[PDB]
């Protein structure tokens, strides 16, 4: 797994622990989702994303990764019991 | 968290305050304030998450993280950060999103 340093900055004010990301993700993938960034949203490299991305843990209380650069693109806020679920999510 | 979930804030001066970072929803104009606040106050922009505010209820949308690692040196970068940061949530405005989460290196 890859953790930038905007997710790093998220953890703690999301609820989320070092070992509780790694605790979701070896639980196993429990739905999929996809990255899609435009160059302009990954300065300053802008390479931008076009990759198809696991999700672990459940609703409300996930963490998604990118297939193939192993990056976490994104972690639910676990203090907001009415976090609503990326559209892009399919459980299952 | 000392603000409410429930809310979407309209003003930069409640994510300071209420110590929103990285968690609290911000409408359009609020995000632009923070982003503001952030420069003059020397703070590094590390993210901004773009999504729907449902009202209530916040739906990011993973297509609209803007995402910028701080570099070493990274005080004669800010004014850059900056720029890049409202530039991007003007362009989110410009694609119908509604509400922002700022994730501020501090």
């Amino acid at each position: 797994l890859k953790i930038d340093q905007k997710i790093r900055g998220q953890m703690p004010e999301r609820g989320w622990t070092e070992d509780d990301i790694k605790n979701t993700v070896s639980n196993g993938a429990t739905g999929t989702s996809f990255d899609k960034r435009s160059p302009k949203k990954t300065p300053p490299d802008y390479l931008g994303r076009n990759d198809p991305a696991t999700v672990y843990g459940s609703p409300g209380k996930y963490v998604v990764v990118n297939d193939r650069t192993g990056e976490v693109t994104q972690i639910s806020d676990k203090t907001d019991p009415g976090w609503v679920d990326d559209s892009r999510i399919q459980w299952g | 968290k000392l603000f409410e979930h429930t809310v979407l804030y309209d003003s930069g001066d409640a994510f300071f305050e209420l110590k929103g970072n990285a968690s609290m929803k911000l409408s359009p104009k609020a995000a632009i304030e923070v982003c503001n606040e952030a420069a003059k106050k020397g703070l590094w922009i590390l993210g901004i998450d773009g999504g729907h505010w449902l009202n209530p209820g916040f739906r990011i949308d993973s297509s609209a993280s803007w995402t910028y690692d701080m570099p070493e040196e990274y005080k004669s970068k800010i004014p850059e950060n900056n720029r890049l940061a409202i530039e991007n949530i003007k362009d989110d405005i410009e694609n119908g999103y509604t509400a922002f989460i700022i994730t501020l290196k501090m």
